[PDB]
């Protein structure tokens, strides 16, 4: 069953955000998969990038920023994910979340022109709340919240 | 060839039980130990200070950044750490005009011009507290760079003529919330935060939701039935001696189940000038005042008292010490003096001794390195090399290690700033803060024991 | 069958009284669709708000102001609810409502 | 500067319209760029597209078809047409070309 939320950013750049939204989520119950907790490295990923896409996650967030606008990697993520959003035929798979003040609505990218993103603009908790909502609306599986995973992730990496 | 005995960091409690080794980051993921609903704001000042503290206060909304994310983490954004509201629709505006201050600015005397000043603030803000149907949590002072710089004495003033009515009040400088245009003549910043400035929002933002009854962090790690006292002596200047002496003492228990931390105040004084000393009645006094406040909260006395100080106790007061406290309580006493300029070098030459180490010369003193380098944030907490505390047990009969432990444990609990930890145990320092406030105005009766005030 | 009550406004100017209006249905039992609350995080949002009036929208409350007015977003939503009207020929599909005494008739 | 002329259809459906007007263009001194000339191919196209009409394209062709309404490849060069256009401040932008009999009005 597919219980794992991706999270695809541009590295180095969208670092702070990213980190303070996956320890927030796992805080809260969510199994989130991005390459930065994951941190330890010497394994090839984009074989296992590509599986943990097509096989387990059921939500791809994405980091809409300046940065990640025109990042080669976060490109071919959204490829992928274009393509497991129609294999599933999942309206709902794909979700922007617009994190830069200076990224315009009219300059986005193709491939999430049309989806309606989750504002960061503003505020964090705003957004944040946001996320759990839509999460709560969509059914997205969980389980019961505890900070110690949060806590234990932070510290291990 | 001598030995370094290692103590290790201790741990602050945030919300849910996460223990964590730094108030920031504890903060950025756990949050407070209780929830405000929101920050009713009332400001005080100009039209320019009111606009001032609107643009602030909206920037402070979102998240802000420093230059290097390991040294001082970023500010995620009011709301997202603290789970409150602090916007600037709760503002509760207060007018001062311009001519207004230079009225009373523009004279020759200089104690003069500061008590009309801090005449005229706290009237409009008691007036404001009386007969206003708004409810105002913490009143915001903002101040223009032409008070505090010909006023010194306005801090102190205007902390202790506002007691009686035990109004949580900060004081702000305009350049500190516009040093982005507050420039000097050459159109240089003099007070460039362009690198700290999500370390300014973390301080800020920290002292602002402690004032407004919020309570960020708290100690995890502590016995309980022991109880501290930091007493400072202080210098009254205004008083018919050009010296009296003053005691004053923080007082910090753990409580029936956890972190209370008040302090026990109403100066004790000292007529003679230079001698440092409580006499015996002063001595039982506050001894008394303590073991009552703190067997009140908790219902029994406590299992042991650890008067901190920063001088040596004599054989009378401490006598008098022991007169006025049964014979279950433990009492030691722990001086702790900056006096002995052991600069421990490093040989690699790269960078300062870590903290936490401990040259323990005998059973009954020590050093502590409480400002060395900390590695969580890849900096030490000094420039050059830091100075130790000379910590020895002047009186009593008590474990050094446990001494510097609790030392160590007690460098964290500073809510006047954000930062990892502090250089002196906080007893001390708070007892300082509020001994320096209480010795302002000469006439007060039954201060409120509470720091949100000072 | 058709039984959403397509509420079309300007963003977020006429937000207050679209969410007072929106909660005020939803108290007295009508089912009601604004962006406010209905809309989904991710939806491909144009053809999700097109395929709301063309498929179960029953009533169309628009909200006539000095900002809605010539809002690109609600005159595409009146085009496509006055097709749906002259599809359905019923002539009180569409109902504006004015709040706004500066919106000169 | 712009001069190209960017017709956007559904494939491989719409492909005879779409070459007889290409050419018919082409052979009338507008520069075209569409699909079924670019089929050398080899790259990734989405990007390209993106680029080109955020870029050169002048006109932006849309032959409007029961096949090119819902097509998701059509609708997301439609939303990318309309923020350039909303860009470029030019109302005649996107002009479409009904062409099929069974798509109604």
């Amino acid at each position: 069953m597919r219980n794992k939320i991706f999270i695809s950013h541009a590295t180095p750049d969208d670092n702070d955000f990213t980190r303070w939204l996956a320890l927030k989520l796992i805080g809260l119950g969510y199994e989130v998969w991005c390459d930065i907790l994951f941190l330890d490295k010497g394994v090839d990923f984009w074989s296992n990038i590509e599986k943990v896409i097509r096989e387990d996650t059921c939500k791809f967030l994405l980091v809409s920023s300046s940065y990640s606008n025109q990042r080669e990697g976060v490109l071919k993520e959204l490829a992928v994910a274009a393509k497991v959003k129609k294999q599933l035929k999942d309206d709902k798979f794909i979700i922007p979340l617009a994190i830069d003040e200076q990224l315009s609505y009219d300059d986005i990218n193709i491939d999430i022109v049309r989806l309606n993103a989750i504002d960061f603009k503003m505020s964090w908790a705003r957004g944040l709340k946001d996320i759990l909502e839509a999460f709560e609306k969509q059914k997205v599986p969980k389980e019961v919240a505890d900070a110690s995973k949060s806590n234990l992730l932070y510290q291990q990496i | 060839m001598k030995e370094l005995i290692y103590i290790e960091e201790p741990k602050i409690l945030f919300a849910h039980g996460q223990k964590c080794t730094d108030a920031r980051d504890g903060l950025a993921l756990f949050g407070p130990l209780n929830n405000l609903y929101g920050i009713k704001s009332g400001v005080i000042g100009t039209k320019q200070g009111l606009k001032i503290f609107r643009d602030y206060l909206d920037h402070i909304q979102k998240p802000i950044y420093n230059s290097n994310s390991i040294t001082r983490p970023m500010f995620p954004g009011f709301e997202a750490v603290f789970d409150c509201k602090w916007e600037s629709t709760g503002i509760t505006f207060k007018e001062v005009t311009n001519e207004d201050i230079g009225k009373f600015l523009y004279n020759s005397s200089t104690h003069k011009r500061t008590y009309d000043l801090v005449s005229l603030f706290i009237d409009k803000i008691i007036s404001a507290n009386k007969n206003e149907d708004e409810n105002v949590d913490v009143w915001f002072v903002i101040v223009p760079d032409e008070i505090y710089k010909y006023c010194r004495q306005f801090h102190d003033q205007f902390k202790a003529r506002l007691l009686k009515h035990t109004i949580p009040t900060q004081i702000f400088r305009e350049s500190t919330l516009a040093w982005r245009d507050f420039k000097n003549a050459f159109g240089l910043p003099i007070r460039d935060f362009s690198k700290i400035e999500g370390h300014l929002a973390w301080t800020i933002s920290t002292a602002a939701f402690y004032k407004a009854g919020g309570k960020p962090w708290k100690l995890s790690d502590v016995r309980n039935g022991v109880c501290y006292l930091g007493l400072v002596y202080k210098k009254v200047e205004k008083s018919k001696n050009p010296r009296n002496a003053c005691c004053a003492a923080q007082m910090f228990l753990d409580n029936g189940d956890g972190t209370v931390f008040k302090g026990e105040v109403g100066p004790w004084y000292n007529p003679k000038n230079g001698q440092y000393h409580l006499e015996p009645k002063e001595a039982k006094a506050l001894l008394s005042q303590s073991l009552q406040s703190y067997k009140e909260q908790i219902g029994e006395y406590p299992k042991e008292v650890f008067i901190h100080a920063k001088t040596r106790f004599n054989h009378q007061e401490w006598d008098a010490f022991l007169e006025v406290t049964p014979k279950e309580t433990n009492l030691v006493g722990v001086t702790i003096s900056k006096t002995k300029p052991l600069k421990l070098y490093k040989t690699e030459g790269d960078y300062t001794i870590l903290r936490g180490n401990a040259y323990v010369v005998n059973e009954r003193s020590a050093f502590l390195w409480t400002v060395g380098y900390v590695p969580k944030i890849q900096t030490a907490l000094s420039m050059e090399v830091p100075n130790p505390l000379f910590i020895e047990i002047n009186k009593g009969e008590a474990d050094i290690k446990q001494v510097l432990k609790d030392i160590l444990s007690l460098t964290k609990l500073n809510y006047n700033a954000c930062i990892f930890a502090d250089g002196e145990p906080v007893t001390l320092r708070f007892a300082d803060k509020i001994g320096e406030i209480l010795t302002a105005s000469t006439d007060i009766k039954t201060p409120p024991l509470a720091f949100k005030y000072y």
